[PDB]
RNA sequence: CGGCCAACUACGUGCCAGCAGCCGCGGUAAUACGUAGGGUCCGAGCGUUGUCCGGAAUUACUGGGCGUAAAGAGCUCGUA
RNA sequence: CUAAAACUCAAAGGAAUUGACGGGGGCCCGCACAAGCGGCGGAGCAUGUGGAUUAAUUCGAUGCAACGCGAAGAACCUUACCUGGGUUUGACAUGCACAGGACGCCGGCAGAGAUGUCGGUUCCCUUGUGGCCUGUGUGCAGGUGGUGCAUGGCUGUCGUCAGCUCGUGUCGUGAGAUGUUGGGUUAAGUCCCGCAACGAGCGCAACCCUUGUCUCAUGUUGCCAGCACGUUAUGGUGGGGACUCGUGAGAGACUGCCGGGGUCAACUCGGAGGAAGGUGGGGAUGACGUCAAGUCAUCAUGCCCCUUAUGUCCAGGGCUUCACACAUGCUACAAUGGCCGGUACAAAGGGCUGCGAUGCCGUGAGGUGGAGCGAAUCCUUUCAAAGCCGGUCUCAGUUCGGAUCGGGGUCUGCAACUCGACCCCGUGAAGUCGGAGUCGCUAGUAAUCGCAGAUCAGCAACGCUGCGGUGAAUACGUUCCCG
């Protein structure tokens, strides 16, 4: 990263919905080196929410993201002996693997004992605004606009 | 290990091959099987009859 | 410890192998055998220098090629020498051997001859710098090298203090495979102790 | 090692498991190959020097 | 009989005994210490010591210098 | 303010040159930080070390660069340490005599063993004596005894960082400088532009190995479509190089072409074709030098010390001791899971006093017995686990976890108590995801799951060296930390 900025690995389609979403969500929550599971699990998660909602999971999904998608978050930079928490804007990017990876963060913390109706439930939760991942992401556009007294450095 | 006592990290990797063939002879002409056992090879070479 | 030996670096590209045969049963008796006949030949004859000693074995068939310089001194006219050697071989009981002595037509462009001159001349006190000198212009002195380096290592003049110091010239590719390059190690027994000579010299590259 | 724990190596044990390698060569106990008889300094050596009929350095 | 400065090997002693005009030689291979051979310079003389001139353009009249090597007074006024 | 002498040294100074150094700067790189994933420090266990004990707990290693390191294998041996009993030219060699035809083998008794005594067996020359050794020495052999701040050889580290020089010319009175400085680019002193420099060597790169595609040759033990013979036991068999594969030879990647930035330049961005596109992925290869870096315990070696001893044989014991501390790992603290049953796919390697199969007997380590192989055949089962399917468990110190502990066994070894592994039953401790801090990693990589090998009779291996299966997130950018 020295020299300049690195390639971005393509992003493989899925075959069953259609939509890079999924399948970036199954590569989020992929663990110990398992694809199969991975994939019946966000898929047992999106069934769950199909017959719970009632709407599709992709429209669901998608309103999910937006709610917990943020715009601005925080960077620390030292100087003098002193950190400042400047605020920066996202890159869309980062906002879609911010979200994604606080869904599924927030998604190992439940009681409800298994994984699928874990991420149903957050879904759910996320698509009204119920969710735990939602009140970090108003936490960091509260601490974007409150932390601004920091933003003539530009860094 | 490349060193006399110690610096387990640094070692030395060595290799030995060895390449066989066949030559199977069908219809042994008994000037074949006189002939055979004359022939003289370099000393690389190790070569027995079945 | 920084560089390989360059006789081991390019053993199946451009030097050969030394000792020849094949073996599974008896691989390990017949290594030990070698090794035991080398360091007889070693121990035993030191005043004509052995450039090299190659061993072939075939069923009960052995041949020794021992390489050295001049062999007057290691065959006389009435061979007792040499029929000395076969017997000091027969109690080791190498069974029978095809003994083949060669000298060498350039003993000056040796590296290993060049290496024991070296060090027999610095057992005869004289100062370092002048052997290396002397042994870098003889072996420049044959056309068809192109680069000799000689570096010696020990207590040099007699001090209290470890010094190597290496002389060179021409072009010394160690890091080319296809280059004939020639290694001499050898050991100079004096009065404070120990010295070691290392030559490389390089003559040409070889192509196949 | 010392020349009379090489030859008592050498010598004819009265216990089966009373016997180990050790080396020809030097007479290392230590990091021996049965299949040469070398320990791993004197492998190095030879193989360096071209004197065992087969082994070269191994890359890949 | 190291170099200045014509003339080198062996034995004995090894930081001891000793040499030396300047720089310096002797702790096992000393052309430098002592003795033997050999050599060189002089020669009824050969060396040392003391004194003076030279080399010293190193008190510079012939024939030196003062930014940093030693050397411009702290600055002016003014008497011979 | 003016202003000496005795004495003492063989120099004191000025400018500039090449290195080294700075708790002096400026640029550029690197998993250095940042952006992410997974860990260590908390528990139990395996090793190693510090410390403390005794008879010894043999010796070496000691920031990075010691601490799963010498050691790729400590019950006796190993073993170099402690107690005790022998032995002296000795456990191992060579030379002389004084003396020789015997040493050398198989048993008996004594003895913990080493060792002591009896019983049977005794030399090939050819008389000069030698091949052999039996006592006394004569020379001595023997030291894992010391000095890695006297050494050779080998190795680590900066670091695969990019540097180290020369010939001719020119510039300085000269040491010397120039080239090698400046701008750009690169993985790089790789290359380009300008400039009194023009070129070239060792380093970089290439030559070597392996993986990714195709072509030719090629058929055994390998493949087996089209053919026949076999039918549940399978290329199993006659048979074909058609497909693989095995192993020899060759082709193919070179910024080769197009478009844009570019100094009509290096190079950079995208595209076309192609299996691969920008040294395609990875190895071996470690320049000049720094650390009095490590090793007299691989070996060799100068000097120093013992030599009836610090040499040497044997029996037992220790390196596994434990009130503690540190480091590297394994198992976990569970539902992305545990137990039960079914279900199919890898690679490489090893095998002679070894792999060892079918059957038989146990519940299981395992006992019987031996087919086939010195090995593309026979054994590692047609070779695995994670996977997928079906049942249950419904959240607790638990159907987790296995420590610790009692009892009964299997194997190897003369001999498993101090001190091997494995099997069966039973109890079931800590451990609820871990403070300050801190470590590894940029694509088949991290994260994992299993298999084989070396050392080895047996293993303390959770280590080391390799192979294969499933396989991610992120890099805005050098402000700060380290080299």
């Amino acid at each position: 990263p020295r020299k300049g900025p690195a390639p971005k690995r393509p992003l493989v389609n899925d075959p069953v919905y259609g939509s890079q979403l999924v399948t970036q969500l199954v590569n989020k929550v992929l663990l110990e080196g398992k694809k199969s599971l991975a994939e019946r699990i966000v898929y047992g998660a999106l069934e769950q929410a199909r017959e719970k909602t009632g709407t599709d999971p992709v429209v669901t999904l998608k309103r999910a993201l937006d709610n917990v998608k943020p715009a601005l978050e925080v960077r620390s930079r030292r100087v003098g002996g002193a950190t400042y928490q400047v605020p920066v804007e996202v890159r869309p990017d980062r906002s879609t693997t911010l979200a994604l990876r606080w869904l599924v963060n927030f998604s190992r913390q439940r009681r409800e004992k298994t994984m699928v109706e874990r991420l149903a439930n957050e879904i759910l939760d996320a698509s009204n605004g119920l969710g735990a991942s939602v009140k970090r992401r108003e936490d960091t556009h509260k601490m974007a606009e409150a932390n601004r007294a920091f933003a003539h450095y530009r860094w | 290990i490349r060193s006399p006592h110690k610096y387990k990290d640094s070692r030395e990797h060595f290799e030995m091959r060895t390449h066989k063939r066949l030559i199977d002879i069908l219809d042994p002409t008994p000037k074949t099987v006189d002939a055979l056992m004359r022939i003289d090879l370099p000393a690389s070479v190790d070569v027995n009859i079945q | 410890g920084q560089k390989i030996n360059p006789h081991g670096f390019r053993l199946g590209i451009t030097t050969e192998w030394k000792s020849r045969w094949y073996a599974d049963k008896q691989y390990k008796d017949y290594v030990k055998e070698d090794v035991a006949i080398r360091k007889l030949l070693a121990t035993g004859l030191e005043r004509a220098g052995i450039a090299d000693v190659e061993i072939e074995r075939t069923r009960d068939r052995v041949r020794v090629d021992i390489h050295t310089a001049r062999p007057g001194i290691v065959i006389g006219r009435r061979g007792t020498e040499a029929d000395r050697i076969r017997a000091d071989l027969e109690k080791l009981t190498g069974k029978q051997v095809q003994l083949n002595i060669l000298e060498v037509k350039n003993p000056e462009s040796q590296a290993q001859l060049v290496a024991q001159g070296v060090a027999e001349q610095l057992s005869n006190r004289v100062a370092f710098r002048r052997a290396m000198r002397k042994a870098i212009q003889s072996a420049m002195r044959q056309p068809n090298v192109k680069g000799i380096r000689v570096q010696c290592s020990g207590r040099l003049g007699g001090a209290e203090m470890s010094r190597s110091e290496f002389y060179r010239e021409g072009r010394v590719p160690l890091h080319t495979l296809r280059a004939d390059i020639d290694y001499g190690l050898y050991e100079a027994k004096t009065t404070f102790g120990r010295i070691g000579v290392k030559v490389w010299i390089y003559k040409g590259d070889i192509v196949g | 090692a010392k020349k009379a724990l090489v030859h008592k190596a050498n010598k004819k044990p009265k216990f089966a498991v009373r016997a180990y390698t050790r080396c020809n060569k030097c007479g290392r106990p230590h990091s021996v190959y049965r299949k040469f008889g070398l320990c791993r300094i004197c492998l190095r050596e030879m193989a360096h020097a071209g004197e065992l009929p087969g082994v070269q350095k191994s890359s890949w």
